[PDB]
């Protein structure tokens, strides 16, 4: 599973795409 | 702490030469349960490339890991 840090990350990495789906 | 962040950058690191490329971020998000265009894993690389290679290093990663 996700080591927590490596989900901090992929949050981090996807901050773009998760603003562009907030507005979608 | 510094062992977790490491930890978390061989996790997408995935062939351990030192960068994250996109097709180790690709290839991660895929099988996290993501659907992403080139566009989109290219934009993913940009949160944390500084010196525009278009690869992460370890201190790139660092330094997205540590802001916010
Ligand atoms: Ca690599
Ligand atoms: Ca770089």
């Amino acid at each position: 599973d996700v080591t927590r840090a490596t989900r901090v990350a992929y949050v981090k990495f996807m901050r773009k795409k998760m603003a562009a789906d907030e507005v979608s | 702490s510094e062992e977790e962040i490491r930890e978390a950058f061989r996790v997408f690191d995935k062939d351990g030469n030192g960068f994250i490329s996109a097709a180790e971020l690709r290839h991660v998000m895929t099988n996290l349960g993501e659907k992403l265009t080139d566009e989109e894993v290219d934009e993913m690389i940009r949160e944390a490339d500084i010196d525009g290679d278009g690869q992460v290093n370890y201190e790139e990663f660092v330094t997205m890991m540590t802001s916010k």
